[PDB]
Protein backbone atom coordinates (compact mmCIF):
# COMPACT_ATOMS: atom_id res chain seq x y z
CA UNK A 1 0.00 0.00 0.00
CA UNK A 2 2.80 2.59 1.05
CA UNK A 3 5.90 0.36 -0.80
CA UNK A 4 7.58 3.66 -1.89
CA UNK A 5 7.56 5.63 1.29
CA UNK A 6 8.11 2.86 3.34
CA UNK A 7 10.96 1.65 1.33
CA UNK A 8 12.75 5.58 1.35
CA UNK A 9 11.96 5.56 5.25
CA UNK A 10 13.63 2.28 5.72
CA UNK B 1 40.52 33.21 -1.45
CA UNK B 2 39.51 30.29 1.44
CA UNK B 3 39.98 26.61 1.06
CA UNK B 4 37.28 24.13 0.80
CA UNK B 5 36.12 23.14 4.12
CA UNK B 6 32.10 22.20 5.05
CA UNK B 7 30.60 24.28 7.12
CA UNK B 8 31.30 24.76 10.81
CA UNK B 9 27.99 23.12 12.90
CA UNK B 10 26.76 23.96 16.11
CA UNK B 11 25.22 22.68 19.20
CA UNK B 12 22.23 23.65 17.96
CA UNK B 13 18.78 23.03 15.52
CA UNK B 14 19.03 25.59 13.11
CA UNK B 15 22.55 25.02 12.63
CA UNK B 16 21.09 21.21 11.81
CA UNK B 17 18.34 22.69 9.68
CA UNK B 18 20.42 24.76 7.42
CA UNK B 19 22.79 21.39 6.33
CA UNK B 20 20.11 19.00 5.78
CA UNK B 21 18.33 21.52 4.08
CA UNK B 22 17.81 20.15 0.26
CA UNK B 23 19.61 21.76 -2.61
CA UNK B 24 16.82 23.20 -4.61
CA UNK B 25 15.95 21.11 -7.75
CA UNK B 26 15.91 21.90 -11.33
CA UNK B 27 12.77 20.44 -13.63
CA UNK B 28 14.89 19.76 -16.20
CA UNK B 29 10.08 25.94 -22.75
CA UNK B 30 6.88 25.98 -20.38
CA UNK B 31 3.78 24.95 -22.12
CA UNK B 32 1.29 27.69 -22.58
CA UNK B 33 -1.42 24.84 -21.96
CA UNK B 34 -2.59 24.56 -18.03
CA UNK B 35 -2.80 20.65 -18.58
CA UNK B 36 0.55 20.20 -19.97
CA UNK B 37 1.88 22.53 -17.20
CA UNK B 38 0.08 20.48 -14.31
CA UNK B 39 1.49 17.27 -15.49
CA UNK B 40 5.01 19.00 -15.01
CA UNK B 41 4.53 20.26 -11.83
CA UNK B 42 3.15 16.62 -10.50
CA UNK B 43 6.86 15.48 -12.16
CA UNK B 44 9.04 17.97 -10.40
CA UNK B 45 6.61 17.47 -6.81
CA UNK B 46 7.33 13.65 -7.00
CA UNK B 47 11.37 14.51 -6.93
CA UNK B 48 10.65 17.31 -4.07
CA UNK B 49 8.91 14.95 -2.08
CA UNK B 50 11.35 12.60 -2.26
CA UNK B 51 14.32 14.35 -1.24
CA UNK B 52 11.25 16.03 2.11
CA UNK B 53 11.22 12.46 2.71
CA UNK B 54 15.09 11.82 3.33
CA UNK B 55 15.59 15.32 4.44
CA UNK B 56 12.49 14.32 7.08
CA UNK B 57 14.40 11.53 8.09
CA UNK B 58 17.39 13.77 9.52
CA UNK B 59 15.42 16.28 11.59
CA UNK B 60 16.16 15.48 14.79
CA UNK B 61 14.01 12.90 16.93
CA UNK B 62 11.62 11.85 13.44
CA UNK B 63 13.74 8.63 13.00
CA UNK B 64 12.55 7.47 16.82
CA UNK B 65 9.01 8.02 16.25
CA UNK B 66 6.78 4.82 15.48
CA UNK B 67 7.43 3.90 11.68
CA UNK B 68 3.49 4.47 11.54
CA UNK B 69 4.04 8.24 12.79
CA UNK B 70 6.64 9.04 10.59
CA UNK B 71 4.84 7.56 7.25
CA UNK B 72 1.49 9.51 8.62
CA UNK B 73 3.35 12.81 9.45
CA UNK B 74 5.00 12.77 5.80
CA UNK B 75 1.41 11.88 4.32
CA UNK B 76 -0.39 14.55 6.20
CA UNK B 77 2.13 17.20 5.75
CA UNK B 78 3.61 16.66 2.26
CA UNK B 79 1.52 19.75 0.50
CA UNK B 80 2.22 21.92 2.93
CA UNK B 81 6.16 21.08 3.07
CA UNK B 82 5.96 21.68 -0.58
CA UNK B 83 4.09 25.08 -0.63
CA UNK B 84 5.51 26.68 2.17
CA UNK B 85 8.96 26.05 -0.06
CA UNK B 86 7.49 27.15 -3.12
CA UNK B 87 6.52 29.75 -1.34
CA UNK B 88 9.96 30.86 -0.12
CA UNK B 89 11.26 30.34 -3.47
CA UNK B 90 9.09 32.94 -4.92
CA UNK B 91 9.59 35.29 -2.15
CA UNK B 92 13.39 35.42 -2.60
CA UNK B 93 13.49 35.08 -6.59
CA UNK B 94 10.68 37.15 -7.00
CA UNK B 95 9.51 38.65 -3.87
CA UNK B 96 5.98 36.75 -4.21
CA UNK B 97 5.38 38.10 -7.69
CA UNK B 98 5.86 34.97 -9.75
CA UNK B 99 5.18 30.98 -9.41
CA UNK B 100 9.34 29.90 -8.92
CA UNK B 101 8.81 26.39 -8.67
CA UNK B 102 12.50 25.87 -10.50
CA UNK B 103 14.92 27.96 -11.71
CA UNK B 104 14.36 26.68 -14.77
CA UNK B 105 10.45 26.75 -14.44
CA UNK B 106 9.06 30.02 -13.30
CA UNK B 107 5.00 30.75 -14.09
CA UNK B 108 4.97 34.04 -15.22
CA UNK B 109 1.61 36.28 -14.76
CA UNK B 110 0.46 35.62 -18.03
CA UNK B 111 0.67 31.87 -17.73
CA UNK B 112 -0.84 32.29 -13.98
CA UNK B 113 -4.02 34.19 -15.32
CA UNK B 114 -4.33 30.99 -17.89
CA UNK B 115 -8.74 30.16 -17.15
CA UNK B 116 -7.24 27.13 -15.89
CA UNK B 117 -4.43 28.57 -13.69
CA UNK B 118 -5.92 31.43 -12.40
CA UNK B 119 -7.72 29.76 -9.27
CA UNK B 120 -4.54 27.70 -8.16
CA UNK B 121 -1.98 29.67 -8.71
CA UNK B 122 -3.60 32.53 -6.58
CA UNK B 123 -3.60 30.13 -3.94
CA UNK B 124 0.15 28.71 -4.40
CA UNK B 125 1.35 32.32 -4.49
CA UNK B 126 -0.27 33.87 -1.85
CA UNK B 127 1.74 31.99 1.29
CA UNK B 128 5.13 34.02 -0.91
CA UNK B 129 3.21 37.12 -0.44
CA UNK B 130 2.98 36.95 3.41
CA UNK B 131 6.81 35.40 3.55
CA UNK B 132 7.08 38.70 1.31
CA UNK B 133 4.89 41.17 4.12
CA UNK B 134 6.31 39.51 6.61
CA UNK B 135 9.98 39.75 5.58
CA UNK B 136 11.07 36.41 7.13
CA UNK B 137 14.21 35.43 7.49
CA UNK B 138 15.94 32.04 6.54
CA UNK B 139 16.27 30.75 10.23
CA UNK B 140 13.06 31.70 10.76
CA UNK B 141 11.76 29.52 7.74
CA UNK B 142 13.47 26.53 8.43
CA UNK B 143 11.60 26.71 11.80
CA UNK B 144 8.37 26.86 10.33
CA UNK B 145 9.09 24.22 7.38
CA UNK B 146 9.82 22.00 10.31
CA UNK B 147 7.17 22.17 12.32
CA UNK B 148 4.75 22.03 8.93
CA UNK B 149 6.25 18.59 9.22
CA UNK B 150 4.75 18.28 12.59
CA UNK B 151 1.32 20.07 12.39
CA UNK B 152 -0.97 17.54 10.75
CA UNK B 153 -1.68 14.50 12.53
CA UNK B 154 -4.01 11.94 12.88
CA UNK B 155 -7.50 12.33 15.28
CA UNK B 156 -7.23 9.70 17.10
CA UNK B 157 -2.65 10.50 18.00
CA UNK B 158 0.00 9.38 16.92
CA UNK B 159 1.88 5.95 18.57
CA UNK B 160 4.36 7.76 19.78
CA UNK B 161 2.46 11.05 21.41
CA UNK B 162 4.92 12.15 23.80
CA UNK B 163 7.77 12.28 22.10
CA UNK B 164 6.20 13.70 19.03
CA UNK B 165 4.75 16.59 21.25
CA UNK B 166 8.85 16.96 22.92
CA UNK B 167 10.36 17.04 19.49
CA UNK B 168 7.05 19.68 18.31
CA UNK B 169 7.88 21.55 21.30
CA UNK B 170 11.87 21.95 20.75
CA UNK B 171 11.27 23.43 17.12
CA UNK B 172 8.68 25.80 18.34
CA UNK B 173 11.45 26.68 20.91
CA UNK B 174 13.84 26.97 17.85
CA UNK B 175 11.80 29.06 16.10
CA UNK B 176 12.04 32.03 19.17
CA UNK B 177 15.48 31.59 19.39
CA UNK B 178 15.52 32.65 15.61
CA UNK B 179 13.56 35.84 16.49
CA UNK B 180 15.35 36.38 19.38
CA UNK B 181 18.61 36.28 17.55
CA UNK B 182 17.25 39.48 15.43
CA UNK B 183 17.83 41.10 18.71
CA UNK B 184 14.15 43.09 18.91
CA UNK B 185 12.59 43.92 22.04
CA UNK B 186 10.73 41.79 24.57
CA UNK B 187 7.81 43.13 22.96
CA UNK B 188 8.68 42.89 19.30
CA UNK B 189 10.14 39.12 19.80
CA UNK B 190 6.31 37.97 21.39
CA UNK B 191 4.45 40.74 18.66
CA UNK B 192 6.77 38.42 15.80
CA UNK B 193 6.31 35.21 17.40
CA UNK B 194 2.43 35.52 17.37
CA UNK B 195 2.74 36.85 13.69
CA UNK B 196 4.44 33.76 12.22
CA UNK B 197 2.44 31.15 14.61
CA UNK B 198 -0.40 32.89 12.54
CA UNK B 199 0.99 32.45 9.55
CA UNK B 200 1.66 28.73 10.27
CA UNK B 201 -1.91 28.16 10.71
CA UNK B 202 -2.83 30.31 7.73
CA UNK B 203 -1.32 27.20 5.60
CA UNK B 204 -4.05 24.96 6.75
CA UNK B 205 -6.50 27.12 4.77
CA UNK B 206 -4.18 27.66 1.22
CA UNK B 207 -3.62 23.92 1.35
CA UNK B 208 -7.19 22.83 1.63
CA UNK B 209 -7.86 24.37 -1.84
CA UNK B 210 -4.52 23.16 -2.75
CA UNK B 211 -5.67 19.54 -1.79
CA UNK B 212 -8.94 19.55 -3.61
CA UNK B 213 -7.22 20.39 -7.20
CA UNK B 214 -4.25 17.77 -6.45
CA UNK B 215 -6.96 14.89 -5.10
CA UNK B 216 -9.84 16.03 -7.75
CA UNK B 217 -6.83 15.47 -10.96
CA UNK B 218 -5.38 12.92 -9.52
CA UNK B 219 -8.94 10.85 -9.49
CA UNK B 220 -10.45 11.91 -12.45
CA UNK B 221 -8.09 9.90 -14.74
CA UNK B 222 -9.96 11.01 -18.31
CA UNK B 223 -8.52 14.75 -17.52
CA UNK B 224 -5.16 13.14 -18.60
CA UNK B 225 -3.25 14.98 -15.41
CA UNK B 226 0.02 12.45 -14.88
CA UNK B 227 1.00 12.02 -11.64
CA UNK B 228 4.68 10.50 -10.35
CA UNK B 229 4.62 7.51 -8.73
CA UNK B 230 5.66 8.91 -5.55
CA UNK B 231 2.88 11.05 -5.47
CA UNK B 232 0.61 8.47 -6.59
CA UNK B 233 1.10 6.37 -4.30
CA UNK B 234 1.39 9.15 -1.24
CA UNK B 235 -1.93 10.76 -2.49
CA UNK B 236 -3.88 7.54 -2.73
CA UNK B 237 -3.23 7.23 0.45
CA UNK B 238 -3.97 9.86 2.01
CA UNK B 239 -7.24 10.99 0.66
CA UNK B 240 -9.72 8.16 2.71
CA UNK B 241 -7.66 9.84 5.12
CA UNK B 242 -8.60 13.42 4.84
CA UNK B 243 -11.98 12.35 3.01
CA UNK B 244 -12.97 10.29 6.43
CA UNK B 245 -12.31 13.94 8.47
CA UNK B 246 -8.91 12.15 10.16
CA UNK B 247 -6.29 14.68 9.50
CA UNK B 248 -6.36 17.27 12.40
CA UNK B 249 -5.05 20.52 12.01
CA UNK B 250 -2.51 21.73 14.74
CA UNK B 251 -3.31 25.54 15.28
CA UNK B 252 -1.43 27.75 17.51
CA UNK B 253 -4.33 29.90 17.59
CA UNK B 254 -8.46 29.39 18.25
CA UNK B 255 -9.49 29.42 14.42
C1 LIG C 1 -3.07 23.02 -7.44
C2 LIG C 1 -2.31 21.73 -7.11
C3 LIG C 1 -1.21 22.11 -6.07
C4 LIG C 1 0.10 21.75 -6.81
C5 LIG C 1 1.39 21.42 -6.03
C6 LIG C 1 1.76 22.65 -5.16
C7 LIG C 1 3.06 22.43 -4.37
C8 LIG C 1 4.16 22.02 -5.28
C9 LIG C 1 5.34 22.74 -5.25
C10 LIG C 1 6.43 22.35 -6.20
O1 LIG C 1 7.44 22.99 -6.17
C11 LIG C 1 6.22 21.27 -7.20
C12 LIG C 1 5.02 20.60 -7.19
C13 LIG C 1 3.90 20.86 -6.15
C14 LIG C 1 3.87 19.63 -5.20
C15 LIG C 1 2.61 21.15 -6.96
F1 LIG C 1 2.82 22.31 -7.68
C16 LIG C 1 2.32 20.15 -8.06
O2 LIG C 1 2.29 18.80 -7.54
C17 LIG C 1 0.95 20.41 -8.78
C18 LIG C 1 -0.24 20.58 -7.76
C19 LIG C 1 -0.60 19.26 -6.98
C20 LIG C 1 -1.55 21.19 -8.36
O3 LIG C 1 -1.22 22.14 -9.36
C21 LIG C 1 -2.41 20.17 -9.07
O4 LIG C 1 -3.29 19.53 -8.51
C22 LIG C 1 -2.05 19.73 -10.49
O5 LIG C 1 -2.53 18.46 -10.90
Amino acid sequence: ENALLRYLLD
Amino acid sequence: MVPAALPQLTPTLVSLLEVIEPEVLYAGSVPDSAWRIMTTLNMLGGRQVIAAVKWAKAIPGFRNLHLDDQMTLLQYSWMSLMVFALGWRSYRQASGNLLCFAPDLIINEQRMTLPCMYDQCKHMLFISTELQRLQVSYEEYLCMKTLLLLSSVPKEGLKSQELFDEIRMTYIKELGKAIVKREGNSSQNWQRFYQLTKLLDSMHDVVENLLSYCFQTFLDKSMSIEFPEMLAEIITNQIPKYSNGNIKKLLFHQK
